[PDB]
């Protein structure tokens, strides 16, 4: 089975399944679908599930000829996300392909410390990581748009700052992870008063249990 | 709340266009951030970047206490001042001070209220915040035993992170909004 | 004490209230005082006292771009006012309004001389312009006015101003009124200044020219407008909670006591807070607070369904520059062609004080995307070009780039108030005159020889003319599947349509059949009646249809257990059938059990019969197939609204997707009657029955609330019940399914189902099994249902198929029944 | 719920059969133990009302009283015992067989010394499950029992509401079929509890505090007017522990979800963050009041009482724990705090202030 | 009903009861019923219909009953009519509605009844009244056209006294459920007492009226 | 429940006002009802009945 759209006309195949069957095979039909989910392929040619599209399939028996003709198929069925918290679905924390876990720095423990130490200061000790702080940094990398003049690259003063700074976390996490970082990047938590600043960001030096 | 929470109603036409250092072939070989450089690709970013946070709960209430506290918030009277902001070329300090006419004759000023802050560089983007940024000045016109009708006005002091120059008239007059309770 | 002074509209004046206007203006024209006119025209912009009239540099006076504006023109009107009162007018100062389209600017605004009709004297008219003391005696001010005055609705679009006002009195807070209104405000000035100098578009001269007045008064108006929506609102109507800040500055030139300002009330009145009761403090009043002819109930109206609409904006954000300008915006997608969006105005001059909005100006895209064919999350872009008074394209640099925004649509109840002619009423309750009214009508369709005929619309259903004509080889009526519920009610529709077309001001009744009933209502019962209007007596259209290519009238044979089925009253089998059907909360679930309970009363009034309503192919003719079809569709109403009253999809349902797409065959065609079915053609638009026109008095099952509705639905669910399941699908004809358990060889009717068909058919297969629950029987029969689990006893399902036409009987081409327990949870 | 018809379906009937016996109760004398109607006498034999709730032996009475009453459906097809259910668990609604308006012997009772049936008002993670679970925490068995009647009576609390014909009050609420039921389930609740112990090696068909009062024998399961053999020969304290000789079967002990062993680890693993409770004092008074807690919101509780009940005072505090609140408040037991309360009585009035005196406020870690 | 439903599912064919069609000048006969002629209320109106036949059987000449058969025999043709011109209503259209045989059938029991009762004590059930109007054959039953010599034959008011030889009988001809000796109980006692009779003068007003 | 009617100045309808009665009269005059416009129209003169 493909799915059509009225425009192009362009196609792209779905999938396909077999139906058992023999000449005194027992009368049989089912009294529910078949599903296939088919959703791929949808977001593939963009196509959002509102615009007219038919479904079309061909059907061959065991030899090369095709059999002609069949079948209801005028079901398309959406499956909204289970997550959503929406009409039909009670609160349930979404469950979802979530590696890494980012924890309160606070919690953190004595050896995940020295992980994250260790692991960052390898990230230093190479010339990674200020070339990661470049993205964000005072030497520009952004003339546009013909340009007069260059610009540094984070974006501030836009709604899409969260944005943008979601991504440098996420960048600076993956290569830490990569240099064998026990943990992900902790969040510490300045809502909660301190009069002094973290174990791991605040001496200027830390006793190393393995040297 | 039933609303968009990995998508955005607000400012569409931004949402498309990727990052831009993310999005340059170079320096960004990571193609992790490279093809998710674009903002609506970082929405949620569980699937996306792979990653969690232990809890999502804050100061140790559960979402539902959370929007409990909100709504409780929500339940009484308060009352704000409006803050217009855009890009300096450097960053600062703004501190709020609440001014209290004297009955004879008029005068002023000085009451500590609040302090936000504003982040910039000689080189960065221009911008412009196309709504107030609201700072709650409610319990401090409590202190004053002052009310919404009652006669003030609220000033800005600029101090810059130099120390000094203490910056001058930048941002329009704090607006001051009231929200009745519901 | 002297009684309010009256701001009438201006086509409304009378010869002796202009007569006394025209006398009134020439004199404070010709006044030197500061009661005059070149010194009230001085309190705005251009001979400049504002910052103080002693000051070294000095700005414009007036407050534009700042919450303030409407107060401080509020008072600037009645500065205006007080002068022509104490000039001798007679009235308050006129307005004109552009709430209303336009096909012309006012006479006493337009025609150079004036004629006094009781004097009989040629003079010039004193308000065609306003001189500029200072230039030169020499010089006059001058006008250009753009076509954009006078546009007027098309098909669907509707006049600039009208939605850029209601969009401003839509807002609820005043800032984002305000922000808004003033905008809507610019446009005028635009419009009748033009490029000329001297004009309403130069900030600087507007106040010299004397319709500035006129129109600031319908300014103040709207405000007023605004103002009386909030109190019905229950918000704050005469404070405002924004921009609190200004409203304790005081009003420039107005607050100076000294020589500046002779007038008491103004200078009293120079705060902003204080400009707010226009009626005890200002002593004006309006002939009418009205938008376009709208009351601000009608207007709050037309408001919230507006919210109900899934919206996107343009949202401009304005920061302030001499000179006036003009913007022009387009929607530009990622392919070349660019279409035109709306467009908008600032007033501005060189001595203006510096203004910024802290909110986005909104401008409303939703109307132009939908022609676009793309979503508001597709990539499209904004360009926008601005050109000024002088007028040279200004730098794009000058103005932010354009935002958008889409706000979701509000779910919640409207009024809405509804035309009476198209409600639809339990058939019980009509009076007698729209019993008249209904059989003249349909007296009238019957004998309509037309396409809009009753032969031609019945020829939709039964018909042997699905697409495409002459291939079928096929029938062209939607069942049974989703798309079933769409078809009959664009159907139903249609029919509505043509009974108005030959004068019913009644819609289709629905009949109820739930409720006990010991014979068919008389409207569709009675054979004949007598008219005392002509002596003869005639016939009940509702009884029977003719059959033209049949050559046979309908036939009704009601079994005895039509009425049988609902004697419960409330222990009914349709009563508990119905149920059953409104507690499916899939929209596929809830169309199975429908339409077999719809196949069900097709059956039984018109049963063992060819050419019936029993038979698939003729029923249509029969008039009470629509009447009963109004009952099925206000069930589906009721359904829809027990979906919407639960968080479930009421107006959309995710099922075959594929069908609702696609719009339905019989209507689509070229050859339609009417246009407005052929529009409404997809499933998709059906969906919610309101937008079509119509509406159901009353939605409530039985003597119950939708409320207590669901309470009885959940009640259900809480008791263990038992099912038999049917996958049912298309037999070349009508059949009615008989259900016996047998706890041993002796078996006991268990529950009765019945089925459409006919020879010319369109074929059908069922999505899953309808349901009927036999828990009731089982428990008649003292067999708990564990026993369903148990091998011994032992107890079977039987079912006799009988055809349409009797027995006949047909050997079981159906599927067996299937036991389906559910526990409650 | 898990019934099968027609388990539910004998039942009805059965309950139906006692509503007149009416000779050896049949139903009415039955229902006035717990009941109004006037129970036994001091020696001055003036009027008690023979409840034995607000004491120690709390329990033995009741469980007792269920098989007084589960007796009573006796070879009427009483083919299984009466059912429970598990309040804990949060409901939307109340549970059906009590809830069917028509042709059903759940719905009410009738009082002959009132005229009329039962009248019930009821009034708006689950509430009691984490107020149960402490219940459970606890070791000794009085600690147990303070928290396991006040655990229950919330329930008789808001079931019944502001009608004297009630489950909120003591006086008729025994008439109110709700009550059994309510009950088996707060039996149950005790018989995990054994089970627990014995898990523990703790003692579970015993118990050593007081000795005092588990050998006075109880009226009226004691009175000679009792035509039950059982009860009487039960009719004590320490018998009665083990309900074993009942002779009934829970279909299961376990919490929801929860082995025995499962729940322990449960509450081992509650009880390693720190908590922080409050504790009060609570003494006998005639009418039965709900209290609010305050520091935000920390309430609450209810405590059960009629007049002519015999008085009563707990030996140990009752807990509850408001560490939330705190979090609320961002409090950190360290920063000191003012814990207010309000106290109402079942009637629409009115909050009379203690009473009970002021509460402590203690820190458990960790 | 204007339509007669054969067992067989087939074509609906016009009931042929509904509407008599009148074939010279022009078609048809509907009928625009009268409220007067459903008395199933409660108490009232009381049943006039009844009462009207009820004061005709009392009769004991036939002259007497005749007068009073002949108008109380009116009440339907004009209630059943109605305000329509080609109806019961009038006389001169009233043959071409199928209902006016389903009438007279009755009105013509009556008539058998009243006989019954000269009968059963000890009355002539010979019309004593119009000897003259008897011994010519009735219009046109007396034509030379007749279709059946049967009505030729008793053509002759004088020879239609009594019926058994016209080959006909009714099943009953006793109304409501009552004897013919439980009738005249009724009559004879509804004779019995002290009586006040509204007087009315008749002819022909060449038109139906109430 | 159903607010008054309002009878306005002809010169002072709106286009959405001026519309509904246009199609509303055009029924009422299509209308063969009694309360149609021919039947409405007799009651105050030549078509007698009074
Ligand atoms: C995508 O990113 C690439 C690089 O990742 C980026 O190209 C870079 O552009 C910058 C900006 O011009 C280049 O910057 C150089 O930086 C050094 C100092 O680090 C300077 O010596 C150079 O010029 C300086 O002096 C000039 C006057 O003499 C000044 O006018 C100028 O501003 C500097 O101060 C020089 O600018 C850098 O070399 C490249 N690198 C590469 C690899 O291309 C590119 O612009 C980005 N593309 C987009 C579309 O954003
Ligand atoms: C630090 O002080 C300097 C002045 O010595 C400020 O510099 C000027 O700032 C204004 C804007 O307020 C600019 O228009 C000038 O171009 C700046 N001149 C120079 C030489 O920098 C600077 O703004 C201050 N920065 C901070 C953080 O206060
Ligand atoms: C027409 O108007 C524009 C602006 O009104 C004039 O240019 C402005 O000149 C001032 C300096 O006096 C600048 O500050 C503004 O930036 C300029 N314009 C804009 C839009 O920003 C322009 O010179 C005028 N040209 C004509 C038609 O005379
Ligand atoms: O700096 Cu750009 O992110 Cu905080
Ligand atoms: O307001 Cu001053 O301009 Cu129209
Ligand atoms: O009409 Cu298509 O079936 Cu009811």
């Amino acid at each position: 089975y493909f799915i059509a759209a009225d425009g192009t006309d362009q196609k792209m195949k779905a999938g396909e399944f077999y139906v058992l069957g023999s000449e005194n095979e027992m009368p049989w039909k089912f009294d529910r679908p078949y599903k296939s989910d088919i959703t791929y392929v949808m977001d593939a040619m963009k196509l959002h599930y509102t615009d007219k599209y038919h479904v079309e399939l061909r059907i061959t028996d065991m030899t090369g000829a095709e059999v002609t003709d069949l079948k209801l198929v005028t079901s398309v069925i959406y499956e909204p996300g289970i997550g959503n918290f929406g009409e039909g679905r009670r609160w349930i924390s979404p469950i979802t392909s979530a590696s890494r876990i980012r924890k309160n720095l606070l919690d953190f423990e004595d050896g995940e410390m020295e992980s994250l130490r260790n692991a960052f200061k390898q990230m230093a000790d190479e010339g990674r990581y200020e070339e990661i702080a470049s993205f964000h940094g005072v030497p520009a990398q952004c003339p546009s748009e013909d340009g007069t003049m260059v610009h540094t690259c984070c974006l501030h003063g836009m709604p899409v700052f969260p944005h943008w700074h979601r991504l440098y976390v996420s960048l600076v996490e993956d290569e830490l992870l990569a240099r064998g970082s026990g943990v992900a990047v902790p969040y510490w938590d300045w809502v909660e008063p301190f009069d002094e600043l973290p174990r791991l960001i605040n001496e200027a030096t830390f006793y190393n249990s393995r040297t | 709340r039933k609303l968009s929470y990995n998508e955005a109603n607000c400012a569409l036409p931004l949402m498309n266009q990727p990052m831009r250092p993310f999005s340059n072939s170079t320096a960004n070989n990571d193609r992790l951030t490279f093809t998710n450089s674009r903002p609506n690709d970082v929405f949620d970013y569980q699937n996306v970047l792979h990653y969690k946070y232990d809890t999502l709960n804050f100061a140790g209430l559960s979402i539902p206490q959370l929007e409990r506290i909100l709504q409780k918030n929500q339940g009484r009277d308060r009352i704000f001042a409006g803050f217009l902001l855009h890009g300096i070329k450097a960053s600062a300090d703004v501190r709020i001070y609440i001014c209290v006419p004297t009955g004879i004759g008029e005068e002023n000023c000085g009451n500590y209220a609040g302090i936000f802050s504003v982040l910039g560089g000689e080189t960065e983007m221009p911008w412009q915040f196309d709504r107030l940024f609201r700072y709650e000045i409610t319990d401090e016109l409590k202190k004053l035993g002052l009310n919404q009708n009652s006669h003030f006005r609220v000033e800005m002091e600029l101090t810059a992170v130099n120390g000094s120059k203490i910056t001058q008239k930048i941002f329009p007059n704090p607006t001051i909004i009231f929200v009745p309770s519901d | 004490v002297r009684g309010n002074l009256v701001r009438k509209n201006v086509d409304r004046l009378s010869l002796q209230e202009i007569n006394s206007l025209i006398h009134a203006l020439k004199r404070m024209q010709k006044d030197r005082s500061s009661d005059g006119f070149e010194t009230i025209a001085s309190f705005h912009a251009l001979p400049p006292l504002c910052p103080n009239p002693t000051a070294k540099h000095r700005h414009a006076c007036c407050l534009h771009g700042m919450a303030t504006f409407p107060q401080w023109h509020r008072l600037y009107v009645v500065q205006f006012e007080h002068s022509l009162n104490r000039h001798g007018a007679i009235v308050g100062v006129p307005y004109w309004d552009w709430t209303y389209p336009m096909t012309e600017v006012p006479g006493l605004l337009t025609s150079e001389k004036y004629t006094d009709p009781f004097t009989g004297i040629e003079t010039f008219n004193p308000f065609n312009h306003g001189h500029i003391s200072f230039i030169s005696p020499e010089t006059m001010t001058t006008r250009e006015v753009s076509e954009h005055l006078f546009e007027q609705p098309a098909l669907g679009k509707q006049t600039w101003l009208f939605n850029n006002i209601i969009l401003a009195l839509e807002q609820t807070d005043y800032c984002d009124f305000e922000v808004q209104f003033e905008i809507v405000h610019n446009s005028i000035h635009s419009w009748l200044g033009g490029k000329e100098l001297y004009s309403l578009n130069h900030l600087h001269y507007a106040a010299y020219d004397p319709a500035f007045f006129l129109h600031h008064s319908n300014v103040d108006r709207l405000w007023v407008v605004w103002q009386e929506l909030q109190k019905f609102r229950g918000l704050p109507a005469y404070e405002s909670n924004c921009a609190i800040e200004l409203m304790s500055q005081p009003l420039k030139p107005f607050s100076f006591g000294a020589p500046y300002n002779l007038n008491p009330v103004t200078t009293k009145y120079s705060k902003p807070s204080d400009v707010f009761n226009y009626k005890q403090n200002f002593h004006y009043e309006y002939d009418m607070l009205e938008m376009n002819g709208m009351s601000i109930a009608q207007l709050e109206s037309y408001i919230r369904q507006e919210r109900q609409k899934d919206r996107v904006f343009a949202g401009f954000l304005l920061e302030g520059f001499g000179s006036s300008a003009y913007a022009t915006f387009q929607v530009c997608p990622d392919v070349g062609d660019c279409y035109e969006g709306s467009h908008f105005s600032v007033l501005g001059g060189s001595t203006e004080m510096p203004w910024a909005f802290d909110r986005l100006y909104k401008m409303e895209i939703t109307d132009i995307l939908q022609a676009m064919a793309l979503k508001f999350d597709s990539h499209f872009t904004i360009k926008t070009k601005i050109v000024a008074h002088n007028g040279t394209e200004l730098p794009e640099s000058l103005l932010p780039e354009a935002t958008i925004v889409r706000i979701p649509p509000s779910a919640q109840n409207l009024e809405v108030a509804i035309p009476l002619n198209r409600i639809r009423r339990n058939i019980n309750s009509l009076e007698s005159r729209d019993v008249q009214n209904l059989m003249s009508a349909l007296k009238r369709l019957k004998e309509d020889e037309s396409d809009f005929g009753f032969q031609t619309i019945a020829g939709y259903h039964g018909s042997l003319m699905c697409p495409t004509p002459e291939a079928p080889e096929y029938a062209c009526c939607l069942h049974g599947m989703p798309t079933f519920m769409h078809w009959h009610r664009v159907y139903l529709l249609h029919f509505e349509e043509s009974m108005r077309r030959h004068g019913a001001s009644v819609a289709v009744p629905y009949w109820d059949w739930t409720m006990p009933s010991d014979n068919l209502p008389s409207l569709l019962g009675d054979a004949d009646y007598y008219d005392a209007w002509t002596d003869s007596v005639i016939e009940n259209p509702f009884l029977r249809g003719h059959i033209k290519y049949e050559d046979t009238y309908t036939v009704r044979e009601i079994q005895p257990e039509l009425f049988a089925l609902a004697e419960g009253q409330k222990e009914s089998t349709l009563f508990k059938d119905v149920m059953l059907m409104f507690e499916q909360e899939d929209y596929c679930d809830f169309e199975v059990q429908a339409e077999v309970i719809h196949n069900s009363i097709h059956y039984l009034i018109g049963g063992h019969q060819k050419y019936a309503m029993s038979s698939l192919m003729f029923s249509s003719f029969d008039p009470i197939f629509y009447v009963h079809h109004s009952m099925v569709d206000r069930l589906w109403a009721i359904w829809q609204e027990l979906q919407k009253h639960r968080k479930l999809p009421h107006d959309k349902a995710y099922c075959a997707l594929d069908q609702m797409a696609f719009p339905m065959k019989p209507f689509i065609w070229e050859s339609n009657p009417n246009p407005t079915t052929r529009a409404v053609s997809t499933p998709s638009k059906l969906f919610d029955y309101k937008s079509l026109g119509y509406d159901y008095d009353h939605l409530n099952f039985h003597g119950m609330s939708i409320g207590q509705l669901e309470a009885l639905i959940q009640k259900q669910k809480k008791a263990d019940r038992v099912f038999a399941g049917f996958l049912l699908h298309g037999i070349k004809i009508s059949a009615d399914v008989h259900l016996k358990i047998c706890i041993e060889a002796d078996c006991q009717e268990a529950g009765v189902i019945f089925v459409l068909g006919g020879e010319t058919e369109m074929p059908w297969h069922f999505d899953r099994n309808y349901k009927m629950d036999i828990t009731d029987v089982l428990k008649k029969r003292n067999i708990p249902p564990e026993a369903l689990f148990e091998h011994d006893s032992k107890i079977r399902l039987e079912v006799e198929i009988k055809s349409v036409d009797g027995a006949v009987l047909d050997p079981n081409s159906l599927p067996k029944p299937s036991l389906i327990y559910a526990p409650a949870k | 719920n898990s019934l099968t018809p027609s388990e539910i379906e004998n039942l009805r009937n059965a309950l139906a059969a006692v509503q007149a016996d009416k000779t050896d109760a049949g139903y009415q004398k039955i229902a006035s133990f717990h009941g109004m109607p006037l129970s036994c006498q001091y020696p001055d034999g003036t009027a008690f009302a023979c409840c034995q709730h607000g004491m120690v032996t709390f329990p033995h009475w009741h469980r007792l009283y269920m098989k007084q009453m589960e007796d009573a459906l006796k070879a009427k097809g009483a083919k299984i015992g009466i059912p429970y259910w598990d309040w804990t668990t949060a409901f939307h609604s109340l549970p059906i067989l009590v809830t069917e308006p028509k042709n059903n012997p759940f719905h009410h009772g009738y009082i002959d010394v009132a005229d009329t049936k039962t009248t019930r008002d009821p009034r708006p993670q689950s509430f009691f499950y984490r107020q149960i679970a402490f219940a459970l925490e606890q070791r000794d068995f009085c600690d147990f029992e303070i928290q396991f009647e006040m655990g229950h009576n919330a329930i008789h609390s808001w079931v019944g509401g502001p009608s004297p014909y009630g489950m909120s009050t003591l006086h008729y609420t025994s008439y109110d079929p709700l009550f059994y039921v309510h009950h088996s389930n707060t039996d149950r609740i005790w018989a995990i509890w054994q089970a627990l112990q014995k898990y523990r090696g703790l003692p579970y068909n015993s118990a050593n505090c007081e000795i005092n009062k588990l050998k006075k024998p109880m009226m009226p399961f004691s009175s000679e007017d009792n035509p039950n053999e059982v009860t009487k020969a039960h009719s004590t304290g320490y018998k009665s522990f083990d309900y074993q000789q009942l002779n009934y079967e829970y279909d299961n002990l376990n919490f929801h979800g929860m082995t025995i062993p499962q729940l322990e680890v449960h509450l081992k693993k509650i009880q390693e963050k720190d908590r922080v409770f409050a504790g009060f004092l609570l003494r006998a008074i005639g009418q039965s009041a709900d209290v609010n807690f305050d520091v935000t919101f920390g309430g609450t509780f209810c405590v059960l009482g009629g007049d002519y009940e015999m008085p009563w005072a707990f030996d140990r505090l009752f807990l509850y724990d408001i560490s939330k609140s705190l979090v609320h408040l961002r409090l950190d037991a360290h920063d000191d705090f003012d814990i207010k309360v309000t106290i109402m009585g079942i009637d629409g009035k009115s909050l009379p202030p203690n009473l009970l005196p002021s509460p402590t406020i203690l820190f458990k870690p960790g | 009903h204007p339509l007669f439903i054969d067992p067989t599912g087939k074509k609906a064919k016009k009931n042929v009861f509904y509407s008599g069609e009148i074939k010279f000048e022009n078609k048809v006969t509907a009928r625009a019923v009268d409220a007067r002629l459903y008395q199933a209320s409660q108490e009232g109106q009381k049943n006039f219909l009844l009462e009207g036949v009820l004061n005709a059987l009392e009769q004991e000449d036939f002259c007497h009953f005749e007068v009073q058969l002949e108008v109380a025999h009116n009440p339907i043709h004009y209630l059943v009519g109605g305000r329509f011109t080609h109806s019961m209503s009038s006389l001169e259209y009233t043959s071409y509605d199928p209902l006016f045989f389903l009438h007279h059938s009755n009105v013509e029991r009556h008539f058998a009844l009243w006989q019954a009762l000269q009968k059963h004590r000890g009355l002539p059930t010979r019309p004593n009244c119009g000897l003259n109007l008897f011994h010519s054959p009735m219009e046109p039953f007396g034509r030379d056209t007749n279709p059946f010599a049967i009505t030729k034959d008793n053509s002759k008011a004088s020879s239609l006294f009594d019926y058994e030889h016209l080959g006909y009988a009714f099943d009953d001809l006793s109304l409501n459920g009552m004897t013919i000796e439980e009738l005249e109980a009724l009559l004879k006692q509804r004779r019995s007492g002290a009586r006040a009779f509204a007087n009315f003068r008749l002819g022909g007003i060449k038109t139906s009226a109430n």
